[PDB]
């Protein structure tokens, strides 16, 4: 593999009418860290 | 400003610093409980797989 | 009363086998919420690492003798239908379904 690879154990959740009503997924992502 | 309240405030710094150390000790130890438990869950999925 | 005795046998036989509570499944879900790249534990609850135990040999046989006690309750009153207060037709379907 040449380039970027992920490591097990690192915080990597996700990022970016009915598909962007899922803004709440980031909300419980930050809630899980607190 | 008697040393009854100076030793009281000395107890304020000592016990609060020890409780913020213990609260982080709860945080790290309970984190390690999840660290091994998710490895048990991954061992379950890997072994029935 | 024979169905009650075999009931108490069935309840203690499951208690001897025992289950694990799994009170931490919401928080292992929160650990997999951020470490794993999967979107699966977002909208789904994290299942059991090991499932519940099996109905055993004699623990299944105790279910069979509970069936024999309930069916003999059904058919002793069926052959003694001279008394009308023996297993009313609502209970005629009820004890026959859940015995078998």
């Amino acid at each position: 593999a040449v380039g970027n690879f992920s490591l097990p154990g690192f915080p990597l959740m996700r990022g970016g009418t009915r598909q962007e009503e899922a803004k709440k997924d980031r909300s419980k992502f930050l809630d899980a860290a607190r | 400003s008697s040393p009854s309240e100076e030793a009281l405030l000395e107890r304020r710094r000592r016990i609060d610093r020890e409780l913020v150390e213990k609260h982080r000790q709860l945080g790290q130890l309970h984190s390690n409980f999840l660290s091994v438990q998710k490895r048990i869950d991954e061992a379950s999925k890997n072994l029935v797989g | 009363e024979c169905a009650w005795v075999l009931r108490s046998a069935l309840t203690v036989a499951a208690a001897m086998i025992g289950n694990r509570n799994y009170t931490d499944r919401n928080e292992v879900r929160k650990l997999l919420m951020l470490t794993s790249l999967s979107l699966k534990p977002f909208r789904q609850q994290l299942e059991a690492t090991t499932p519940r135990q099996v109905t055993n040999l004699r623990m299944a046989g105790l279910l069979r003798l509970l069936a024999r006690a309930k069916l003999l309750w059904l058919l002793d009153l069926d052959q003694k239908r001279k008394c009308p207060t023996f297993s009313s037709p609502g209970n005629r379907s009820d004890v026959a379904t859940e015995a078998c």
